[PDB]
RNA sequence: CAGCGAAGGAUUUGGUGGAUUACUAGCUAAUAGCAAUCUA
């Protein structure tokens, strides 16, 4: 479904999935765009950083890509989408529901096929733009011309010719006249690829059984067959920097290098990728270089180099075997759990199905690399224990970050699955600590918590002990045991007062520090399998068996929420680094937002596989979910930090709403109210003559105020008053024009008097009335006693009367607030 | 609580790269540090952004729907930033040392200067999400031969005209299908072009070169094609220019020089109507608002701008900053005025409301090294190296007493009485602390018993006895008056630095030399307990030293610590790029700020990067010093959360904004914000008030504060219980202070303090920041208005009763 | 070789000198055993810091004092601020220093006289 | 119900302390005897100038009381009674003698009285301060005198003062040593039984007050 | 100048009508911030 | 001496590769050509 709150951003962490890159030149340089699932990615192949990637999704998955120069061609479902700069520039609809299956780009023809053996063939409208826009013809090969289609290229040096490659039969054809030329000869078992070659005309093929024919298709003959034992084959290659080298792939992870020019193995590689994966899904020599990109399918692109040969004289008969250069990886099975390390939003941790843990970098993607299991050495006589082999760690179920004593003593901890301990690691260094914090008690680990001041790990096992280690030595301090069934939760507070238990049994204990006593204990109607403390706030999520999310306090131990409404178990929550918000996801598919004041469900994204972890970043604006399937990471950005979003209980005022509030007027005409906006108009007004004079280096309005006047009210001369600049409002006002009649003047002492008599703005109105008088101040001592002048004071002051409560009020609050200060 | 967001850089105005206004002449965007700073004029305020840089910023602009800014440093590392909402949207990298950006006027294209390149690229939406690449590029134009200088757009969005060091400057159509329309290049002046202007009609192009020509192109005849019409001149003699602007629309030019000098002509008539000077020290850019009625200038050296209004000679603000030389911090007693102490000698002195100066104090010769605030609000004390412990006046805004010593000795901490009767000072090479009376200029006397300099010195604020800590490990607790003069000593591990006691006037934190900071009562001489603050504190590895950062040991420790005003929080501070701060009664670390992150700085990074390492010496020591990052003085405010810290590029000040948190108080299932509305359209208005405490969220407290009546305030305020007295208590300081329903909130003001007095009264320092923001919105407004009613009443009652005819 | 580390402690002209290394448990005052240490009045003045923060954080270090100068009470205060800032230093080292600023809390709240001597006196009043 | 496991090996050490001294590490008793808990300042107006509430082991804290004002009124109110015990132009300077004796003292208060000798002698203090005195006013320089009243600075040292002197003055020429006389000395100023020589001087005093008054 | 540069930890940084006086006291809009007895 | 302890354990040190700043592809005469060539 469709969101209001978070927006998807990227799956980060991911490389390849097993589909066959392609590769690409630029000048002297080289691109490798692989695919990962259903967005492509393009590397580069020198320092092998991310260059670009799809600015949104496919529809169906990548089946099939390949790249020219500047434009990638993206296959999937049913349609070829041409692509520049990792955006997309042309869609190409194929003539039918078939899905394609592969693609080849020459010339101006490029020349998709689909699964039936039907080739739609596509031509540049015009011989000079960028790339094939218009639709040109459909060949179709018949099960009479030979079997189901495995690949299609353009080998080089033919005009206007294509190769189509079946299992059980080679045929070109004339993709102008749309003819077929040449059927090949029989070949008597499946073959699965063919890579031409940058020798004149021939094609290298390799079959189900490990042969490697080499088909020269302008003689029509084969010239020469690599026999290899039972190896189910998959990709070849050569090598065109003028030592010739042929290079199979076979999918049981092999790499084998073959020279040609004697017929000889230079190099094996065995178990290069992964068997199960796939094996060697796709490797290939970039041309005029002597290096080597493979990449499997277990999420794995690799470089091999050759160096040049030891021997100066004979030169090419020695070879060196190939080095291993730039490699990126993920982990290859989809990660169990996920951390945030920094509060920079920056590192992030996961730990996968395949036992590996990587410390993925979304800042920038090369930076992502593999935390290491290397023992730090017993230094008090002791042996490793464990095996001799070094297998990877037993699986990671949880772990847990303080980045305070970060690098200085060993940082964070975690806890493997169905194993009676609980070893530690170090992030700053990227390797396994020193030490395996111990349960005591059999039971296996299923809490881990540190306190943020770094120093004191917690263990809780399934037997219900709570056994505390201190983090700079390894040894136990202390052993709490309260509950009587698998401990689920720690955690302890900021200042490290006092720390909370959460077990399967229901029991919350709250027990102190430095007075290792208990002070609370809590029992809730469910078992309990999650808890999540907001160290800022205090409160602490729990997830429920009866599917609740218990919010409780942990000063006054109430239940202080209760959310409810998810349909299966809650696989996992975050606070909103704020506190307002619980992120929970749960295995109906789906992933809530809770707004714990109100206690309401904001809005629920269904998701299509279900999240299994759910975690905000220190800093709110970044939210990574981890599902079911995937082997990447799917980080979420909320467009909450960006606008203000609503709040509004959803099934499949408005201040209230939104969290915010406007300040009304006035509260009624009784009180007075100062002018919105800067308390400064004041004292510019007051001073701006001593304020131009010092910063010295060494009508409409008169219209409008005989138009109040014979309406007798002025509202709209205020209105228009009050909020032009005080440059023009002194300007305007100390012009008045009033020689004989005064009128001018009583108009504007009866507009002051009918705005403090609304009793608003009336600073605004005090600082007029006084800028007035100090304007021209002397012709109303000159001619006071005007009958009208001295009327409009007289009412003047009768309205003004009323504004002394305002300094009784002050004067009162000043004196006892001084005396209620001091004394 | 804790949760210190970072609110404003007060200090440093402007520093390095372009002024820009907004569209509306209201805000006006400084490229300050690492940061921008956003000044509000008319509603006069202002904010930094919190985004960072990793060097200093080099280019500024903001579309002209005011919506979204990008901002580019010194290596084209570009930010771009939703500015309705203050929060980064896109980092960028753009390959190669940026000189100016400039959006165009419809907002959608934005093309920038790299190098010799020059590139359109086209703008993402704030409505649009947050994609991952969202800059799409429209292209790149390579016709010059030497580095672009400035940019301009048409008025429309068709010509895009450029300007570079290279002699020329050329023209270019943004579209690929205007071609013919603009390809030419402007040859002909003698030095350095940088300036290019369309006029109000595109039909006049004027250019600026560097020695003060001024061609008029213009499209005539002798098909033809952008005849020179005319060669003015400035004729400055050593000063060529610097920075040019043109407004189209009322056709002004307008010129900043080398010589600090600018000129600002009305162009197509070419005659000048203002020349005039802001210092020795070139104006580095000038920018001009969109209506032309308000200019920008600044200055980068002695960092200055001012932004001046040139039909009325007006100035709008004009304000001067420093660097790395913030020495130290005070605040006024109220928590609105702050002084700023800067090594060059001079005493700033900044408001917190606006962020602008309003009084520099240029007095003392060297070096102000420490001042502090006496005697009810208005006056404060500056200790210097001139051998000079001077007070000042701050209503009058003038010196009045000037104490001295008997022989020129550097001074280098004070303190002074509360009751503002004497006034100490401690220095580097006299192990002696010297007393003033202050009422009388004398020496009142010199009294010892150190042996090594008194690092510093504090008075208690309540028993006025003297805590003084010093080089000899030792802290020393004097009591001066009452006819008995009494010492009595305190040794500790190492040596001190940074003493601070708590505003009970009980007890001491002392931050000594290796990485601890301790609590002494002082009653006794009895240690309460002590927080080994060492191996928390990230101390930076520099460019040149050749250890590392885990062995350093130039910053582990602190130089200046400060209490919170419940007594309850040390916030701490040194030479490293960490101020961190602590909770004395759980002795834990409760947050660590970092100062900075830009590599611009020295001491910012604990890890350098490998590749600038050589076979000899690393590639930031090859000149074609470099400053370290320090925290010299730092304090909490009376009256806020918010506490400041003087680095080297100015004062910090991080600060909560309680309405971006869930901080609640023992609510439980039933309390909801629904129920408090219903509470209150119900009116039990005390149930309602207490309910939305509890929720703690102040647009609640504002709801419910606004929406009780008049006729029972006395009786809510009567009703509400005895917890909640500080949250209301300062809820009603800290919006009093900026709101408008000044009657509203001093009734409630008279409410609570006649209804709960006593309660405050035995428990002052429970309210200390609570009822000192009230303080300074009762002197700080409702004085001010209470004045001009007065003199208003005053005036009439003169003008009425007296006579006089002739 | 062996984890060791080296403190002492003044009283008026007293000086202890104290050897505290990883070991069994064993504490000795110029090879006799900490029990039989004279004036037999002060042996709880010489046993506080063993004995304020338990006999487990002595488990497994033991000390070996040396005592020169100084009267019987001078002697006993300087065993007893040798014991104790050995052990706050072997556990500032060696071991865990969250245990180091626990040691410390607990001698520096009974008194920090048997952490830090007060030397500089007199006054010239 | 709950536990808390902090030791996981027992005590076994080299050198093997006794069994009283590591039964003593779990809470600490004056002399490894009396509990300074449960003792209560039964009058108000001297706590907090009487301090129990901080425990020793031996009366001879080193402590610096008496360079500030008030600050002898913070250190324990057992070695206050042992310093003004010690005060005698015979004996001064030999305080570990005079700690020995009142150890000895506080031992038989117990073992004729058992509640605890701390609490034995803290309400003793109580009852032997005075509460009243007069002050010997010039007036033309008569026999002429003036009641005021007593600050409980005063009253503390006034009582230890007079416990102490009493407890010499009756064990000068006797059988008794200065142990069991301070000790029935602290016996009946506990019980306040108007027979000790400090409830008879205060009693006396109030009584010359109340008549000057 | 130049000798306390060199002497110190810390780095140091170092007709029209007016240089414009940026850096100016007394201002909060004060003429006579002059004292009665001084008048 | 002990114990720890899956077909070895524990150290010294070189080289390469990846990070150490926030990931929009190369070249040129740049609204285009190149990537096999800018020459007529």
């Amino acid at each position: 479904k469709n969101s209001k709150i978070f927006s998807p951003f990227r799956i980060i962490g991911n490389v390849s999935n097993g589909v066959p890159f392609a590769t690409g030149t630029l000048g002297s340089t080289f691109y490798i765009v692989t695919c990962v699932g259903k967005t492509f990615q393009i590397y580069d192949a020198n320092t092998l950083h991310l260059l670009f990637v799809s600015e949104k999704e496919t529809p169906s998955s990548i089946v099939a890509l390949s790249a020219h120069f500047h434009y990638v061609y993206a296959a999937y479902e049913n349609k070829v989408g041409i692509y520049k700069r990792g955006i997309e520039e042309h869609l190409l609809e194929l003539e039918t529901d078939a899905n394609v299956e592969h693609l080849c780009i020459f010339g101006d023809y490029l020349c998709a096929s689909t699964d039936d053996n039907s080739i739609f063939i596509y031509k540049k409208s015009d011989p000079q733009d960028k790339y094939p826009s218009e639709f040109y013809t459909k060949l179709t090969v018949t099960e009479i011309q030979g079997g189901e289609i495995v690949s299609l290229q353009h080998l080089a040096t033919y005009l206007n010719k294509l190769t189509v490659v079946t299992k059980s039969n080679v045929l070109l054809f004339n993709v102008r006249t749309g003819k077929l030329v040449f059927t090949s000869n029989e070949f008597p078992d499946q073959i699965t690829t063919a890579e031409p070659a940058p020798v004149l005309d021939i094609i290298a093929l390799g079959t189900v059984t490990g042969e490697v024919i080499m088909f020269n298709m302008r003689k029509g003959k084969r010239i020469r067959t690599i026999k290899i034992p039972q190896s189910r084959i998959s990709s070849l290659s050569f090598r065109t920097d003028g030592s010739s080298h042929l290079s199979v792939g076979t999918s049981s992870g092999d790499l084998i290098f073959y020279d040609l020019d004697r017929r000889s193995r230079i190099h094996v590689l065995k178990n290069i990728h992964r068997e199960s994966y796939g094996g060697v899904t796709q490797a290939t020599f970039l041309n005029g270089q002597p290096i080597i990109v493979t990449s499997g399918g277990d999420n794995s692109l690799k470089e091999y180099v050759f160096d040049p040969s030891l021997s100066q004289g004979s030169g090419d008969v020695v070879v060196q075997p190939p080095r291993y250069l730039r490699s990126r990886g993920g982990h290859s099975q989809p990660p169990s759990y996920i951390a945030f390390a920094d509060s920079q939003s920056h590192f992030m941790l996961s730990a996968s199905k395949d036992r590996s843990l990587w410390s993925f970098s979304l800042r920038k993607d090369a930076q992502s690399q593999e935390m290491s299991q290397r023992l730090h050495k017993k230094q008090d006589g002791g042996r490793v224990g464990g095996s001799t082999i070094k297998s990877k760690f037993p699986e990671i179920v949880a772990l847990a970050i303080e980045n305070a004593r970060i690098g200085e003593w060993e940082n964070i901890i975690t806890a493997h699955k169905d194993e009676k301990f609980a070893r530690t690691w170090d992030m700053r260094n990227k390797r396994v600590g020193r030490w395996t914090f111990d349960t005591t008690d059999d039971g296996f680990v299923k809490s881990v918590a540190m306190s943020q001041c770094g120093n004191f790990g917690f263990i809780g096992s399934s037997n219900g002990s709570i056994t505390i280690y201190n983090m700079q030595s390894g040894i136990l301090r202390k052993k709490y045991k309260l509950h009587k069934r698998a401990v689920t939760g720690i955690s302890l507070d900021g200042m490290n007062r006092k720390m909370v238990s959460c077990g399967l049994d229901g029991i919350v204990g709250f027990y102190d520090f430095n007075k290792s006593t208990l002070l609370g204990k809590l029992k809730l109607d469910a078992p309990i399998t999650a808890m999540v403390y907001h160290r800022s706030s205090d409160l602490f999520a729990l997830a429920l068996d009866d599917l609740s999310i218990v919010v409780i306090d942990a000063v006054t131990q109430r239940v202080v929420r209760q959310l409810w409404g998810h349909s299966n178990r809650i696989t996992a929550f975050d606070f909103s680094p704020e506190g307002r918000w619980i992120v929970s996801a749960s295995l109906d598919s789906t992933i809530r937002t809770w707004d714990l004041p109100t206690g309401g469900c904001i809005d629920g994204i269904i998701v299509d596989n279900v999240a299994t972890n759910v975690k905000f970043s220190p800093n709110g604006d970044l939210l990574a979910t981890t599902h079911v399937t995937g082997n990447g990471i799917c980080i979420w950005t909320n467009r909450a930090q960006f606008k203000t979003v609503s709040t509004r209980t959803i099934d499949e005022l408005n201040d209230i709403d939104f969290n915010t509030y406007t300040s009304l007027e006035q509260i009624d005409k009784e009180l007075l109210t100062l002018s919105i906006g800067p308390r400064s108009k004041m004292n510019t007004l007051l001073h701006l003559d001593v304020i131009r004079k010092r910063s010295k280096p060494k009508s409409h309005f008169t219209k409008q105020l005989r138009e109040g006047s014979q309406s007798k009210d002025y509202s709209s001369l205020l209105a228009t008053l009050i909020n032009f600049s005080p440059a023009a409002v002194d300007l305007e006002i100390r012009s008045l024009n009033s020689f004989e009649p005064f009128d001018e003047i009583v108009w504007f002492i009866d507009a002051l008097t009918q705005g403090l008599k609304s009793n608003k703005n009336f600073e605004l109105y005090e600082t007029f009335m006084s800028l007035l008088f100090k304007a021209h101040g002397d012709v109303i001592h000159a001619n006071n006693k005007n009958q009208d002048i001295a009327s409009a004071l007289q009412n003047w002051e009768d309205v003004h009367k009323k504004e002394d409560r305002l300094d009784d009020l002050v004067k009162f609050c000043m004196g006892v607030a001084a005396f209620v200060t001091t004394a | 609580k804790s949760d210190f967001k970072f609110s404003n850089l007060l200090g440093t105005v402007y520093r390095q790269g372009n002024i820009t206004f907004s569209d509306d002449g209201k805000q006006l965007l400084s490229p300050v540090g690492n940061r921008v700073s956003v000044f509000d004029l008319i509603n006069n305020k202002s904010f930094t952004f919190e985004y960072e840089h990793r060097k200093n910023i080099a280019a500024i602009d903001l579309n002209k729907q005011g919506t979204l800014l990008i901002s580019i440093d010194e290596d084209g590392r570009a930010i771009l930033v939703n500015f309705k909402a203050r929060n980064v949207l896109h980092h960028f990298n753009f390959k190669e040392k940026c000189s100016a950006v400039k959006f165009s006027p419809d907002g959608r294209l934005f093309a920038l200067a790299s190098g010799r390149f020059l590139q359109i690229w086209k703008t993402p939406d704030v409505n649009k999400d947050r994609q991952f690449a969202p800059f799409v590029r429209h292209r790149v134009h390579a016709g010059h031969f030497q580095d672009i200088t400035s940019l301009t757009w048409s008025q429309d969005s068709r010509f895009i005209l450029t300007t570079s060091k290279d002699l020329s400057a050329k023209i270019w159509s943004v579209d690929s299908e205007e071609k013919n329309l603009a390809a030419t290049t402007f040859n002909g002046h003698r030095d350095y072009v940088m300036g290019a202007f369309f006029s109000h009609d595109q039909e006049k192009i004027y250019t600026v070169s560097k020695d003060g020509a001024v061609f008029v192109w213009e499209f005539t005849k002798r098909k033809y094609s952008w005849r020179i019409t005319k060669k003015h001149f400035f004729y400055a003699n050593q000063a060529k220019v610097k920075c040019v602007t043109f407004h189209p629309a009322t056709r002004l030019l307008a010129v900043g020089f080398t010589s600090g000098e600018f000129r600002l002509y009305d162009l197509p008539d070419f005659t000048l109507i203002q020349q005039l000077s802001m210092g020795q020290n070139p104006v580095n850019t000038v920018s001009v608002n969109q209506t032309g009625e308000w200019l920008a200038f600044g200055s980068s050296k002695l960092g200055q701008l001012l932004v001046y209004e040139w039909q009325s000679e007006s100035y709008i603000l004009k304000q001067q900053g420093h660097f790395d030389s913030t020495n130290s911090l005070a605040y006024s007693p109220d928590g609105s005025r702050v002084v700023t102490a800067s090594e060059d000698g001079k005493i700033k002195v900044w408001d917190i409301t606006s962020g602008f100066c309003l009084a520099t104090f240029e007095e003392h010769t060297s070096s102000v090294t420490a001042v502090q605030f006496a005697k009810r609000g208005q006056v404060m004390f500056s200790s210097s190296l001139d051998g000079t412990v001077r007070a000042w006046d701050l209503i009058r805004y003038r010196n009045f007493r000037t104490f001295t010593g008997t022989e020129r000795i550097q001074f280098n901490c004070l303190a002074v009485d509360p009751s503002g009767e004497v006034v100490c000072a401690g220095s580097l090479d006299n192990f002696d602390i010297h007393v003033w009376s202050v009422q009388t200029g004398q020496l009142l006397d010199a009294l010892s018993g150190h042996e090594g300099p008194v690092s510093c010195l504090s008075f208690s604020q309540e028993n006025s006895v003297l805590a003084s800590a010093s080089w000899d490990k030792t802290i020393r607790i004097w009591s001066i008056f009452g006819r008995s003069q009494q010492v009595e000593p305190i040794e500790v591990y190492s040596d001190v630095l940074a003493l601070s006691m708590r505003p009970d006037g009980k007890e001491v934190a002392v931050s000594t030399l290796k990485g601890q900071i301790s609590i002494f009562n002082i009653e006794d001489a009895k240690q309460v307990g002590n927080i080994d603050c060492r191996k928390d504190i990230i101390s930076g590895r520099f460019n040149q030293d050749r250890f590392t950062a885990k062995n350093s040991e130039r910053s582990k420790f602190f130089t200046t610590i400060h209490y919170s005003f419940d007594g309850m929080a040390i916030v701490a501070g040194g030479n490293n790029n960490s101020i961190c701060l602590y909770d004395v009664p759980n002795e834990v670390l409760l947050k660590r700020f970092i100062v900075s992150r830009n590599m611009a700085l020295n001491g910012t990074l604990e890890f350098l990067n490998s590749k600038k390492m050589t076979e000899a010496g690393s590639l930031d020591l090859i000149d074609d010093m470099r400053p370290e990052v320090r925290v010299t003085s730092v304090q909490f405010s009376p009256t806020a959360n918010a506490f400041a810290a003087a680095s080297t590029e100015g004062l910090l000040i991080y600060s909560t904004n309680d309405t971006i948190l869930f901080d609640p108080f023992d609510l439980d299932v039933d309390v909801t914000p629904h129920s408090t509305v219903e509470a209150l359209r119900e009116k039990q208005f005390l149930n309602a008030l207490v309910m939305a405490f509890r929720l703690n969220e102040e647009y609640l407290i504002n709801k419910v504060y606004e929406a009780i009546p008049i006729k029972e305030i006395p009786l809510v305020a009567s009703n509400i219980p005895a917890i909640y007295l500080p949250r209301i208590l300062k809820f009603i300081g800290d919006f009093a202070i900026e709101s408008q329903h000044i009657e509203f909130n001093l009734i409630w003001i008279k409410a609570l303090l006649s209804a709960s007095g006593g309660y405050i009264n035995e428990h002052k320092y429970l309210f200390s920041t609570a009822m000192r923001s009230i303080q300074r919105f009762i002197v700080r407004v409702a004085k001010e208005v209470v004045n001009t009613t007065t003199d208003n009443k005053y005036t009439y009652r003169f003008l009425v009763s007296t006579d006089g005819s002739m | 070789a062996v984890p060791s580390v080296q403190t002492f402690g003044k009283k008026k002209s007293a000086t202890a000198v104290a050897h505290v290394k990883a070991g069994k448990g064993l504490i000795k005052v110029n090879g006799s055993p900490i029990t039989l240490v004279e004036p037999e009045i002060l042996r709880f003045k010489v046993y506080e810091p063993l004995l304020l923060v338990g006999l487990d954080k002595f488990s497994n270090i033991d000390i070996r004092v040396r005592v020169t100068g100084g009267g019987h009470v001078s002697q006993v205060y300087a065993i007893r601020q040798a014991i104790a800032k050995g052990l706050v230093a072997y556990h500032q080292k060696y071991v865990d220093e969250q245990s180091k600023n626990e040691l410390k809390k607990a001698f520096t709240s009974y008194d920090r006289t048997l952490l830090i001597a007060d030397s500089r006196r007199p006054e010239p009043k | 119900d709950f536990e808390v496991v902090e030791e996981f090996t027992p005590v076994v050490l080299a050198t093997p302390i006794p069994e009283e001294v590591q039964q003593a590490q779990t809470e600490i008793k004056l002399f490894n005897k009396w509990s300074f808990e449960e003792v209560e300042v039964k009058d108000a107006s001297l706590v907090d100038y009487v301090q129990v509430r901080q425990p020793i082991f031996v009366a001879h804290t080193a402590g610096r009381y008496a360079n500030k004002r008030f600050r002898k009124a913070q250190c324990p109110i057992i070695e206050r009674l042992t310093n003004s015990l010690m005060m005698n132009g015979r004996n001064n300077g030999k305080k570990l003698k005079a700690v020995r004796i009142i150890k000895h003292t506080l031992d038989i208060i117990n073992v004729l009285t058992d509640q605890n000798p701390i609490q034995v002698v803290v309400d003793a203090i109580t009852n032997t301060g005075p509460r009243e005195d007069t002050t010997r006013v010039g007036g033309g320089g008569a026999a002429r005198r003036q009641a005021v009243d007593v600050s409980p600075l005063r009253r503390v040292n006034q009582a230890i003062a007079l416990l102490t002197i009493g407890a010499r003055e009756a064990a000068f020429r006797n059988i008794k040593t200065i142990a069991e006389t301070l000790a029935e000395e602290l016996i009946n100023a506990a019980k306040g039984s108007s027979t000790s020589y400090a409830i008879k001087k205060k009693d006396e005093l109030e009584r010359v007050a109340k008549s000057n008054r | 100048y130049k000798l306390d540069v060199l002497s110190s930890v810390h780095f140091v940084p170092k007709t029209p009508t007016i240089s414009m006086e940026d850096a100016q006291p007394l201002y909060m809009s004060n003429a006579s911030s002059l004292a009665p007895q001084e008048i």
